[PDB]
């Protein structure tokens, strides 16, 4: 299973949302979105005393592996669909 | 702060004492302001230290039986799984105790009804349990401030702890042996559902292989 | 009262060093009442002198002779040859007297200190009794009191504490294997990997009953397994 | 935290002495009757809890205890018939044969001429014949003894009284406060996720592990006493292997999204069972494990305490 | 419980007894004395 | 300050240490009301009372069988001596009724009226139906040895032992009938069967007791 082609599918996609809300591509506990499409600032209801730089808490990582884990479900069946893998 | 995953909401009152702490409350259940109940933070920190020392408790007799007769100092009839005691018949039952399952139910029945409702008419009457005659052994029971700690002459029979430090010391190690043996009992049962065989062979079957047998292969593949 | 049981313990308040073998003890409350300790006292005193006559019975009752085994030495097949197969029923009866005279004296000099002290039928001397559970007079026939009767106070609680320990052993080192107590030292000097504590608890050498005479005593081990 | 749990401590007495006073909670039928109108008023506001007061707090609360009190009445109403399920009725009886046995579960005394209405609804047994599907339910469920709807029906009352004394607690003696109630937030992500969602992914682990086998062995034909017992179909693997053979993998292929080989137990089959006439249950049951997902999904939609979610 | 004396002394909780009583006395009596259509002796 | 029945827990206001074998005991407040509580306590003395005559009389006629006597079981008795003595057996039951309703319709009219009972009204006796408290009515006929009458430390001495006494009778009198209900059999019989194997004997092998077997 390690190294084949629906691990392969899950890792990178699980790291792209881990890096997508790290690197402001994605929302966050200390980042939302407005009524457009814009990346603003929050209020987060409780403060968080996160030490890495960004405010990056586990709960955003927990959100996106979340993320992350139903982009590459859909991804892995969605190909196991379609024929291609 | 320590432990990340701690917020600011849960730091403003969680001060530094209430031993074990280290500001990781998430969900804000032991907060003091409009709080009622169960979720009180005095109930809250007795119960952690009650499933603490519990879970340590059947975390080393859990993996006791089974090192032992690793060991061959116990003979291979007591060898057996946790599980397979009598806790769970359907699992497996040990016939080879001196009675009845149930007779030694009955008798676990009266023995902790004596054990946890004199637990709990100290949580709720601090100073009670030391006034009533209970056979000359009340005077043990006299306990203190705290619910979670009596420690009288023999809940403190060593006295370990006389100064205020090296009982905050030894307040925090306990919490925090009873939280990695919470976690221990947590990862016996899940784990013995999963695998079907004991704590300690699961860890000499990690230490045998630990890639081919670990977690991920042992879904049944 | 020094030197206490542990290194670093309190004693109790009730504990200040006036009786003897004294050592800040009592993990379990039971001497926190004063006629509670002064009765305990006196139990410790005679489960003290009672078991010193069992050690010093059952290690010399083999040492006099090493074929009748102390367990079964109460069973009639066992009573040497002007007891051999006796009644019972008959000793029990002299035995139930004997102590139910003497037993209830020291119960009433529990009760009310000082008023059995005479000879009931010789109404003449008396004991000079000094504290509780220590009447002598004529129970020192010898006189080795009057003197430092703190330092042998110690010395018979000291002996007595380790031969009550030691009686509770030579039981369990009795139903474990079958053997007596110096019997089990040879057994130990023997091999002393597999004949020790290991291997030999979990098994109850003692038969669940014994007709002695028409009666059948129950006979348990104290712990489970056979 | 501004989503918290915030109560009250002792808010109300817990006495009889308002049950002495009807009309207590009304500040004109309190002084008592003159007029048989009092006590149509007494049965018509009692429950109209925002004219009693003003406090939005206190009919909160009181609008809350009184779901538990129905709850309660549910759990007594369903225990129940559960109850009389076990106790009064042919089902033992339906399972061998439910195509020539009515369902009953209602037995009349018979003391004025009304035995006639115990009927013969067959199985060697008389009684009312019910309407309300219970039995084939029970049967949907993989009951296959009275024991086991004996024993739901003494869970039914634990559960009964446990809502009751949540209503007792919940009013009397740990009441919430307003604003507790005025997270919806919370409480939609808790009840899409714990309530809709959790609730049918544990009934899909009730259909995969419990009912689909238990129904599979009754449409082969096998006698209900000769189905294993379904903690004999937790506990053993080779059965549901013999039943359905990717149990056999093991939960393997749901972490390796294999979902494919799950397809001996989890269909799209649609239409109707030929053998019974109801739907699939392996249909039903990969129903109720894509509802569970999507609800699933759908409570983590709202933001309570952390940055992430929509408010409302 | 005082006061619980008074709640089950109300209307509708002597109604619930007392019809209970009178029904069940008549039910007790037909099923001792089965069908009377007509005075007996 | 004096023993209650749950450690801790306060006993309740109605409930004072004045009774005897007070401890405390009313979770329900039942006897929250004097008059209803005097009435309970006759109650309570009453039942102990025939619960102490009865664990005596079964425990008697049980110390009867299994050792070689004529004896029958004390849940035999009632056929045995109806049908070994030629005896009819309502007018047994209504002579029973006779005497004890005068016997108990006396007492209740002591209730309602405690001066009352003792005008002569009965066949010439005063003072010995006086009824010294509730419950305890005492006199030439109900203490004829005169123990209520001399030292009365000692007397509520003696009123404590039977409120204890008969508590538990009340309980081997519960006992008798789940012994007799689970087993079948009779109670010094259940109780050798007990001492034959202290282990397995109990009432977690009868079967009945716990469903989970
Ligand atoms: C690039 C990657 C990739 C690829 C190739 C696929 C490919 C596929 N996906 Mg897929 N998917 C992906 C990523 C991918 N997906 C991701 C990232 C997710 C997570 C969001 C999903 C989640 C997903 C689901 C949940 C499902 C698929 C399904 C499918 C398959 C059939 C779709 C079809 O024709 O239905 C066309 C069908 C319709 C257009 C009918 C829609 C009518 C619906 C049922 C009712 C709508 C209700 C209401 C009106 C909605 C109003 C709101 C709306 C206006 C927004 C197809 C092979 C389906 C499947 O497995 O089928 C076998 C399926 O159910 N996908
Ligand atoms: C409609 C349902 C409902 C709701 C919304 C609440 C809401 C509340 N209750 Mg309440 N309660 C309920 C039902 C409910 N209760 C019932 C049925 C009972 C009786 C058993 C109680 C008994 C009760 C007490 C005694 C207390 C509360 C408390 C609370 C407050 C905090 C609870 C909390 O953080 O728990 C979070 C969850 C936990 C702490 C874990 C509980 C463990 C449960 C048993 C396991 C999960 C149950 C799960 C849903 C189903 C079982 C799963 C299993 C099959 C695998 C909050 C106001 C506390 C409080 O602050 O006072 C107001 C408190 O002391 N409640
Ligand atoms: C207390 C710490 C602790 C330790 C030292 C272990 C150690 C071990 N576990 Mg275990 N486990 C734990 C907690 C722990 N577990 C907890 C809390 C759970 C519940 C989620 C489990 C559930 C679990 C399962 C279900 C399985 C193991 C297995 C194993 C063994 C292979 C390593 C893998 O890891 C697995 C570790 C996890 C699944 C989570 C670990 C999380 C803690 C916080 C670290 C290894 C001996 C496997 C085995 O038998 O071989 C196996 O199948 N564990
Ligand atoms: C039945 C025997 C017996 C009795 C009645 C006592 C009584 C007493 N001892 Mg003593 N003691 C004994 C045996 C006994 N001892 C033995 C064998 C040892 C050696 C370990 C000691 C060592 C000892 C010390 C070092 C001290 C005392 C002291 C005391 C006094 C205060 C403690 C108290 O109130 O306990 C009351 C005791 C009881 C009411 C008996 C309870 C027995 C329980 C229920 C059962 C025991 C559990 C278990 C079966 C024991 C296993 C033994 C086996 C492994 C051999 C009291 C007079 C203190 C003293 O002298 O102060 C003046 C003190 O400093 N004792
Ligand atoms: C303190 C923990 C503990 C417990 C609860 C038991 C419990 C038991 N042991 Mg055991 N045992 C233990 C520690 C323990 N053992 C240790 C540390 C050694 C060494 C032994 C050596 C031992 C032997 C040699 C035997 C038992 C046996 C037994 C059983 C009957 C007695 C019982 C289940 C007996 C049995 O039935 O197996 C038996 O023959 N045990
Ligand atoms: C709301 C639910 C509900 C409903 C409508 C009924 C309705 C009924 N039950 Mg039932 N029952 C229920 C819940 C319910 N039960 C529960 C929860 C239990 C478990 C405690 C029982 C246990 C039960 C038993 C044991 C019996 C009934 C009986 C009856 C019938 C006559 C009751 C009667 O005469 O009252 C009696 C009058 C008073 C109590 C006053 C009636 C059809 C009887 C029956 O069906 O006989 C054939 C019967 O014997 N029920
Ligand atoms: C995941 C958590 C969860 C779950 C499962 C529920 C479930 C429920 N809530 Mg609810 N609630 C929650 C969180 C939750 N709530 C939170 C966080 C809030 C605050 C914002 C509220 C506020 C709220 C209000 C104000 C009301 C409810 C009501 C209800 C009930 C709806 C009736 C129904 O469908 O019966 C389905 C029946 C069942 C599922 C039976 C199982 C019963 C379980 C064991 C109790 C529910 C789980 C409970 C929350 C766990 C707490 C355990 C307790 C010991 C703390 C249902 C039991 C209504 C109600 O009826 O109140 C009684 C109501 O008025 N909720
Ligand atoms: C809340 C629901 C729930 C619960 C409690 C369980 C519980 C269980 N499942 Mg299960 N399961 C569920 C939902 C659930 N399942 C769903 C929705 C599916 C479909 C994806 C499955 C598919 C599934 C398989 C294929 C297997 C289990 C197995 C198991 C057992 C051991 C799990 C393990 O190895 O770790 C356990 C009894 C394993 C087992 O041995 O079951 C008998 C097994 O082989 N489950
Ligand atoms: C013929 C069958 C009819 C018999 C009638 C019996 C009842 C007669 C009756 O009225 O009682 C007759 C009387 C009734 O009581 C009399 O009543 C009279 C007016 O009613 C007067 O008041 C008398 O003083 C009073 O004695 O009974 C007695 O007084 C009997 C007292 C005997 C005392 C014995 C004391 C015993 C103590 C010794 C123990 C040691
Ligand atoms: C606290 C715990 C949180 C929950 C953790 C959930 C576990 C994480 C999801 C699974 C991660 C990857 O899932 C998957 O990878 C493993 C590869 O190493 C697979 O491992 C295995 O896969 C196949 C059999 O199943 C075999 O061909 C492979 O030889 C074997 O490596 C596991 O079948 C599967 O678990």
């Amino acid at each position: 299973f390690i190294g084949s082609s629906t691990n392969l599918i899950m890792v990178a996609s699980t790291t792209a949302t881990l890096a997508a809300a790290r690197f402001g591509l994605a929302p966050t506990v200390k980042k939302n979105t407005t009524a457009g499409l814009k990346l603003v600032d929050s209020k987060n209801s409780a403060g968080v005393i996160s030490n890495d730089p960004a405010g990056f808490t586990i709960v955003d990582v927990l959100a996106m592996g979340a993320a992350g884990h139903g982009l590459g479900v859909g991804i892995v069946l969605g190909l196991k669909g379609i024929g291609a893998l | 702060q320590l432990y990340v995953g701690a917020s600011q909401s849960s730091l403003a009152y969680l001060d530094g004492s209430l031993p074990g702490d280290f500001g990781f409350d998430p969900l804000g259940l032991l907060d003091p302001v409009n709080s009622g109940g169960f979720i009180e933070p005095k109930w809250l920190q007795y119960s952690e230290v009650i499933h603490a020392r519990w879970a340590m408790l059947g975390a080393a007799g859990c993996i006791a039986p089974e090192v032992l007769g690793a060991a061959g100092l116990i003979p291979d009839a007591t060898n057996i799984k946790w599980f397979e005691s009598g806790v769970i018949p359907p699992a497996g039952s040990y016939n080879g105790y001196w009675a009845d399952p149930y007779t030694i139910f009955f008798v676990e029945i009266v023995a902790m009804q004596f054990a946890e409702l004199r637990r709990l008419q100290d949580f709720r009457y601090p100073g009670s349990m030391g006034q009533q005659y209970f056979l000359g052994l009340e005077a043990i029971f006299k306990g203190s401030g705290d619910a979670a700690y009596p420690g009288g002459p023999f809940f403190n029979l060593f006295n370990l702890g006389k100064t205020e430090a090296a009982m905050k010391e030894l307040k925090l190690k306990e919490i925090k042996n009873g939280r990695l043996a919470m976690l221990a009992m947590l990862g016996y049962g899940a784990q013995a559902v999963m695998t079907g065989k004991g704590p300690f062979q699961n860890l000499v079957e990690h230490l045998a292989d630990p890639v081919n047998n670990n977690i991920l292969t042992n879904f049944a593949g | 009262d020094r030197k206490l049981w542990a290194p670093g313990v309190v004693a109790p308040e009730y504990l200040k060093g006036d009786l003897a073998g004294d050592y800040g003890w009592d993990p379990l409350g039971l001497g926190a009442d004063p006629t509670a300790l002064k009765w305990y006292r006196q139990s410790e005193l005679q489960h003290a002198r009672w078991a010193m006559l069992g050690v010093a019975g059952v290690l010399v009752q083999e040492i006099v002779k090493p074929d009748v085994y102390f367990y079964e030495a109460g069973l009639p097949q066992n009573l040497p040859e002007p007891f051999t197969n006796i009644n019972m029923g008959g000793l029990l009866a002299w035995e139930f007297i004997l102590m139910h005279w003497v037993e209830v004296r020291r119960w009433q000099d529990y009760k009310n200190f000082g008023s059995v002290n005479e000879d009931p039928i010789f109404k003449g001397n008396k004991v000079p009794n000094p504290e509780m559970g220590y009447p002598g007079g004529i129970f020192d026939p010898f006189g080795f009191s009057k003197g430092n009767l703190k330092e042998l106070q110690t010395k018979e609680i000291k002996n007595g504490r380790l031969a009550m320990i030691a009686y509770m052993a030579f039981i369990l080192q009795a139903q474990a294997t079958g053997k007596g107590p110096l019997a089990a030292l040879s057994a130990h000097l023997s091999n002393p990997f597999g004949n020790n504590i290991l291997k030999n608890i979990g098994t109850c050498t003692v038969p669940h009953s014994v007709d002695v005479q028409g009666l059948t005593i129950p006979l348990t081990c104290l712990w489970p397994g056979s | 935290k501004k989503v918290k749990i915030a109560v009250d401590r002792n808010p109300v007495e817990t006495s009889f002495e308002k049950w002495a006073k009807p009309g207590h909670f009304s500040r004109t039928l309190s002084k008592g009757p003159n007029t048989t109108t009092w006590i149509w008023n007494l049965h018509a506001d009692a429950h109209d809890f925002d004219s009693h007061t003003s406090d939005l707090e206190e009919i909160s609360r009181k609008v809350f205890s009184a779901h538990f009190g129905q709850l309660g009445i549910i759990f007594i109403w369903l225990s129940g018939m559960y109850f009389h399920g076990a106790r009064f009725s042919n089902y033992e009886a339906w399972l061998s044969d439910p195509t020539h046995i009515k369902p009953s579960a209602q037995v009349v005394w018979p003391i004025v001429g009304q035995e006639i209405l115990n009927g013969d609804v067959g199985g060697g047994f008389q009684g009312i014949q019910i309407t309300s599907g219970f039995f084939q339910l029970w049967r949907a469920s993989g009951i296959t003894s009275e024991l086991q709807l004996y024993t739901t029906a003494i869970g039914g009352l634990v559960m009964a009284a446990a809502m009751f004394f949540a209503g007792w607690f919940h009013y009397h003696k740990a009441a919430p406060k307003l604003e507790w109630f005025q997270n919806v937030e919370s409480m939609l992500n808790h009840h899409l996720g714990g309530l809709l969602g959790l609730g049918s992914l544990a009934w899909a682990g009730h259909q995969i592990h419990v009912s689909l086998p238990v129904n599979k062995l009754l449409d082969a034909g096998v006698d209900p006493k000769e189905i294993p017992l379904p903690h004999d179909l937790l506990l053993n693997r080779a059965i549901m292997a013999d039943l359905y053979p990717s149990f056999a993998k093991g939960i393997a292929p749901f972490f390796t999204l294999n979902w494919s080989e799950y397809s001996d137990f989890l269909t799209f089959k649609g239409g109707l069972n030929p053998v019974t006439g109801g739907l699939w249950l392996s249909d039903t049951a990969h129903h109720h494990v894509a509802i569970a997902v999507l609800f699933l999904v759908a409570g983590h939609m709202y933001r309570t305490n952390w940055g992430i979610g929509h408010s409302m | 419980m005082k006061d619980f004396t008074t709640y089950l002394s109300t209307a509708p909780v002597i109604a619930t007894i007392w019809f209970t009583f009178t029904a069940g006395l008549l039910i007790e009596i037909n099923r001792y004395f089965p069908d009377p259509l007509v005075f007996s002796f | 300050v004096r023993p209650v029945w749950f450690p801790g827990n306060p006993p309740p206001a109605h409930l004072d240490g004045s009774l005897a074998g007070d401890y405390g005991f009313d979770p329900l407040f039942l006897g929250q009301e004097p008059q209803t509580l005097k009435w309970y306590v006759q109650a309570e003395l009453v039942h102990g009372r025939f619960a102490m005559l009865g664990a005596a009389g079964i425990i008697l006629t049980s110390i009867g069988a299994k050792v070689g006597l004529g004896f029958p079981e004390w849940y035999d008795a009632g056929k045995v001596v109806v049908e070994k003595n030629n005896i009819d057996f309502p007018t047994l039951m209504v002579i029973q009724f006779y005497l004890m309703g005068w016997a108990e319709t006396k007492r209740w009219y002591d209730f309602k009226n405690p001066g009352s009972q003792a005008d002569g009204s009965f066949l010439g006796f005063t003072e010995e139906f006086k009824g010294l408290e509730n419950g305890y009515p005492g006199g030439r006929f109900f203490d004829p040895m005169g123990l209520s009458r001399g030292d009365a430390a000692k007397y509520q001495e003696y009123k404590q032992k039977e409120v204890k006494n008969g508590r538990l009778a009340m309980i081997a009198c519960l006992g008798f009938a789940a012994q007799y209900a689970a087993t079948g059999k009779g109670p010094l019989d259940n109780l050798a069967d007990h001492l034959a194997d202290p282990n397995h004997v109990n009432f977690a092998t009868n079967g009945v007791s716990i469903p989970i077997a």
